[PDB]
């Protein structure tokens, strides 16, 4: 359910706190849209991985810049 | 003879030359230097590659069973470009005999840990990390050993204060024994007794 | 009457004990004095974790054991008996095949602890 | 007389039990222990004051800080100190102990048990004699002796 | 080159004034009449000849006067939250303070910093806080430059306020006035208040001035009451009980020879309501930011619990809501 | 030469690796020693921490940092680190001086 | 005969012996010493214990 993974990872997106609610979007790259940090995209992967109970490893996260991009990597 | 004067046997002397050239005969790839100090000392300087080589041999070798590893040092001289001087003191009891072993490191150049030939070294070597801050490569389990649990810094270091950066109290407000920068009612005296005279010319570095 | 007089005054004098105890000194109560005690340092889990027991198997048979003497206590009674061989018999065979267990326990090696 | 007389009298006998049976926790640190095992020992005999050790810190009175107390020790005693139910004494024996001593001057040391637990009194020496302690232990002993804390209440 | 005296250091107050001077370097006096073991805590206080300890006598004014000898400045912290068989409120809160901002003003002192109450008033309900209110006249009379500082309710480790309130579950239920509703409580940190006298003991614009250290939140007793049950993981069991039969059991609880756990003056302070701040100066003006109580309840209110909820978050306890009169 | 990073790339994946494990622990270190801290407060002064040491370039120096970094976690983990230990990353007991001028001549030189 | 609730069923193993997940255990942490009466006042042994 691309859908339901879609939601759940705004859902988490928008828990977090650092970034801006409204400036968040499913086309924002954390790094260059957003403003976040290195450390600040691990946490957002930590975050996905507590929703999803899925574990990521560094290589395959470290490229997860956008929403989209984390959910098409959820597909798996 | 001289009553006052340390009596001098010049056999010893000569078997540890006969086995410092041997030894650096048989080891060529790692041995940079070998002396035997006027106290009857062999001592074989090697390049900080071959330390695990060479232990291995001066403890399997029939004719070098240096099976007792008395030490494992580190000395501090900073002037030099690589600071750290590791030091390893063996004894071989079946020749009733004692080596020295030399290499160097520096702050960011490790040295390979010798637990797998001798196991003594297992906390010798994390001494020598703790107060040096020298790193050891393939040790089981090398963390801090004598220094305080959250302690930033190598004390041996010659550049390290004496009295450190901090210190601890009790503090009632918070109910803890808290760390704060170290204040001394009286700080230390360093008294400059060095005198401009030499003492020893045998040991005049040339101008 | 005599027993429960004096169980209860028994009881009644460790009571009274405690009272005084819990209500005589002076009290200063803080975390830091409240907390567990394991030699100077914070424990580093709870106490009430699984604690191994290597005697299990002992625990067992003593379990078995006490029954046992639950069978021979009545003896003093037995003796008294004009059918005093088969009651020889009976004791005997009985002592005889706790011993016997006691035996095979011990040659299965039950009495070792477990490592 | 008085109930102030009574009351007197009451905190005598209060201060009679407290320094009469007073249990040091089982607690040396450096050379100090050994000069307190040696108090311990037959030719002085802390027993005979009165003076029992006790290894658990729930069943002591006084703390005898015997030797050098480091950074990486100082939490775990005062850790033993606050677990010590009260009324509660330290004695610091040893120039450790009463300041630095010889490694006053150390990154690693405690300038002094007194920065950690209030000291109720100092022995001086590296290492006191045994004599030394127990006349520390006998002064103690008056301090005890000298409290007052029944007649403060009953002013108060 | 401060010289402080401390006439209350031997306190759940007076232990953090004397850390903090301790701390500031500055000498400090303790004039004690308790025990002298009561006094080790503050022993370890301060550095080798920092601290004095002498002891003193309220009758005796020669022992005021000696303590306030060689001191720059004097704080008062004597109080008493019962009436002692020898000392009452009047006498803890108008007599003594009295007598010693005299023996400061004739002494010499330069500073003079009396503690009262935010609530200290003439007309108040409460023995305590109407005795407080003459007080600070006396001492304004008797030292006219005089700093004035009224704290709310303090809470830390060693208060009567958290851990009265947690005290309740030896009760089962808790009885309150109104159902704790219509009585409104700013609690403000020990720590703060320390930090607040230390720091007037050096401000210049502070002399001669009446400031008002108060907590940043106010509360409704009734949700401050279930915060801390809260916190202390205990049932909450509140209901109504009518001021006069909360003043009959204070009064049963206060006839306890040594410290009565509860009060009639007790009950009356605990339900009359904190005024609001208007226009005295605060501690902000000071410099100490008030901590609020949601950070530092925690190191007061972990002791109350049982071993199930002993390791338990900050975070596990819903924060109280605060009102804006 | 590399003491285990060959370049700043494989350091960072070792620091943020590091960071990682770090992050995972805090909650449990506050559950188990019991501080008055948050897990939001652990794990800002995680990342302060880490922070501290952004300015390093050097492959080697990284590695050194994450090693003792490893060190420290390791401890943490372990309860060998006591409750007194860890509250001094926070430094509640110091009272910040001031960077002005005006108050540097005023307090000492 | 498949159903809804059995659909997450899998076969019995061919022998009885199932793939069960690995056991943790943990041994007991006990701080024997600094202040112990046998760890000579300064040594913090700690201790992995099974009972
Ligand atoms: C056969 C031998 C075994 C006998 C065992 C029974 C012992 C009987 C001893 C009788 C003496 C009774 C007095 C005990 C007082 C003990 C507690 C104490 O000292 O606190 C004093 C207390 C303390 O008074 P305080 O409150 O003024 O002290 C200061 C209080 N703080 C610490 C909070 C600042 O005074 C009493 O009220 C005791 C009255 C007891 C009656
Ligand atoms: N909630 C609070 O705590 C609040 C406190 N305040 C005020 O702050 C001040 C400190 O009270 P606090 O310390 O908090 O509670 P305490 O009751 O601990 O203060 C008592 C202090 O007064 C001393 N004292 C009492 N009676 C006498 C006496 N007859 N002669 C000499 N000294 C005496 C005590 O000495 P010993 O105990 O050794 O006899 C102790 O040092 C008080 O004025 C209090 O009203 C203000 C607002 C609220
Ligand atoms: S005070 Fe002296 S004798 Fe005692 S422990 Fe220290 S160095 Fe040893």
């Amino acid at each position: 359910t691309l859908d339901g993974i879609k939601d759940r990872v705004l859902y988490v997106l928008k828990l977090y706190d650092k970034i801006d609610p409204e400036k968040l979007s499913v086309n924002s790259h954390f790094m260059k849209d957003l403003g976040l940090d290195s450390l600040d995209q691990v946490e957002i992967i930590m975050a996905m991985e507590d929703e999803f109970g899925f574990e990521i490893p560094d290589i395959d996260a470290e490229k997860l810049m956008c929403p989209q991009e984390i959910v098409d990597y959820i597909a798996d | 003879k001289r009553p006052t004067v340390r009596p001098r046997s010049d056999v010893t002397h000569k078997q540890l030359s006969a086995f410092g050239e041997y030894v650096a005969e048989i080891l060529p790839k790692y041995v940079q230097q070998v002396q035997v100090s006027c106290l009857d000392e062999l001592e074989i300087c090697i390049h900080p590659d071959g330390v695990i080589p060479t232990l291995t041999f001066l403890r399997d070798h029939t004719n070098a069973q240096f099976k007792s590893l008395a030490d494992l040092t580190a000395v501090d001289v900073p002037t030099r470009q690589n600071r750290f001087e590791i030091v390893y003191n063996l004894l071989s009891l079946r020749f009733n005999s004692r080596i020295r072993v030399k290499t160097y490191a520096d702050e960011l150049t490790p040295i390979d840990s010798i637990v797998s030939v001798h196991i003594a070294a297992n906390w010798y070597e994390r001494e020598v990390w703790d107060m040096f801050g020298v790193f050891f490569f393939n040790h089981p389990d090398l963390r801090r050993i004598l220094t305080d649990y959250g302690f930033e810094g190598h004390p041996f270091r010659k550049d390290f204060p004496l009295t450190g950066y901090v210190e601890l109290r009790y503090d009632d407000e918070v109910k803890r024994v808290v760390a704060e920068p170290v204040e001394l009612a009286q700080e230390f005296r360093k008294f400059d007794l060095n005198s401009p005279w030499e003492a020893f010319p045998a040991y005049r570095q040339p101008p | 009457m005599n027993l429960y007089t004096v169980i209860f005054i028994n009881i009644l004098l460790s009571l009274t004990l405690i009272l005084v105890a819990f209500w005589l000194p002076q009290m200063n109560l803080y975390s830091e004095k409240a907390n567990p005690y394991e030699c100077g340092f914070d424990p580093t889990s709870s106490a009430r974790l699984p604690f191994s027991m290597k005697f299990f198997l002992v625990a067992i048979t003593f379990l078995l054991f006490d029954l046992e003497i639950a069978l021979l206590l009545p003896l003093p009674w037995a003796i008294q008996t004009i059918k005093t061989s088969t009651m020889m018999i009976m004791a005997f065979i009985l002592v005889t095949i706790l011993s016997l267990g006691l035996a095979y326990e011990w040659t299965q090696k039950g009495l070792e602890w477990t490592e | 007389s008085r109930a102030e007389y009574v009351v007197t009298k009451l905190d005598d006998l209060i201060n009679w039990a407290r320094r009469s049976s007073l249990w040091p926790m089982t607690f040396g640190l450096a050379c100090c222990a050994v000069e307190m095992m040696h108090m311990a020992a037959p030719r002085y005999d802390m027993d005979r004051f009165g003076v029992v050790f006790r290894a658990s810190p729930r069943q002591a009175d006084v703390m005898i800080v015997a030797g050098t107390l480091t950074n990486k020790m100082a939490p775990a005693l005062r850790k033993v100190y606050d677990q010590m139910p009260e009324p509660r004494y330290v004695v610091s024996m040893g120039s450790c102990a009463n300041g630095g001593g010889y490694y006053h001057y150390s990154y690693s040391v405690v300038r002094g048990c007194d920065r950690i637990v209030p000291v109720d009194i100092y022995v001086p020496g590296c290492p006191p004699t045994a004599e030394a302690l127990l006349y520390g232990i006998l002064q103690l002993q008056r301090k005890i002796k000298r409290e007052q804390k029944l007649k403060i209440w009953y002013r108060r | 080159g401060v010289v402080a005296t401390v006439f209350g250091a031997t306190g759940f107050l007076g232990r953090y004034v004397v850390n903090h001077l301790g701390r500031m370097g500055s000498q400090v006096i303790i004039p004690y009449r308790c025990d002298v073991y009561d006094i080790m805590h503050l022993r370890l206080m301060g550095d080798l000849g920092q601290l004095t300890f002498l002891e003193w006598d309220a009758r005796d004014k020669d022992s005021i006067r000696k303590a306030v000898q060689h001191s720059n400045v004097v704080i008062n912290l004597i109080g008493r939250e019962w009436e002692t068989r020898n000392f009452d409120f009047e006498d803890v809160f108008v007599n003594i303070p009295r007598a010693i901002a005299q023996a400061s003003k004739e002494a010499g002192v330069e500073r003079f910093i009396h503690v009262s109450h935010l609530n200290a008033s003439m007309k108040s309900s409460s023995k305590s806080l109407r005795s407080k209110a003459v007080g600070e006249k006396e001492v304004r009379s008797v030292f006219p430059e005089a700093i004035i500082i009224r704290p709310s309710d303090i809470f830390g480790r060693e208060d009567r306020f958290l851990n009265h309130f947690a005290n309740y579950r030896w009760f089962l239920a808790v009885p309150l006035v109104s159902l704790g509703f219509k009585t409104v409580k700013q609690p403000v940190y020990v720590a703060d208040v320390s930090k607040g006298i230390v720091n007037a003991t050096k401000d210049p614009d502070a002399v001669g001035k009446t400031f008002a250290f108060t907590g940043p939140n106010r509360y409704l007793l009734f949700h401050l009451v279930k915060y801390i049950f809260g916190m202390t993981h205990r049932t909450f069991i509140p209901y109504p009980l009518p001021l006069f039969v909360y003043s009959w059991i204070g009064k049963l609880f206060g006839l306890s020879p040594f410290e009565p756990w509860t009060t009639k003056d007790k009950v009356e302070r605990i339900h009359i309501s904190d005024v609001m701040p208007t226009d005295l100066p605060g501690l902000e003006d000071l410099g100490v930011q008030p901590t609020p109580l949601e950070l530092k309840s925690i190191e007061v209110l972990r002791r109350h619990r049982t071993y199930r909820w002993l390791s338990s978050e900050i975070e596990e306890t819903k924060p109280a809501k605060t009102v804006n009169y | 030469k590399p003491i285990f990073s060959r370049d700043l790339n494989e350091a960072k994946r070792r620091v943020r690796e590091l960071y990682r494990a770090w992050y995972r622990e805090v909650p449990n270190t506050v559950h188990l020693m019991q501080l008055d801290i948050t897990v939001k407060q652990g794990r800002d002064k995680v990342r302060e921490m880490f922070m501290k040491n952004a300015h390093v370039t050097d492959p080697r120096v990284v590695d050194l940092l994450v090693i003792k970094g490893k060190m420290e976690l390791q401890e943490t983990i372990k309860v060998w680190k006591q409750r007194t230990h860890v509250m001094r990353f926070f430094h509640e007991t110091e009272t910040p001086r001031p960077k002005d001028f005006l108050s540097k001549f005023y307090m000492g030189h | 005969y498949p159903s809804k609730e059995t659909a997450h069923w899998k076969p019995p193993p061919w022998n009885d012996v199932d793939i069960l997940k690995e056991k943790a255990v943990t041994n007991m942490t006990l701080n024997f010493g600094p202040q112990h009466p046998a760890a000579h006042g300064v040594l913090r042994l700690v201790l992995e214990l099974s009972g």
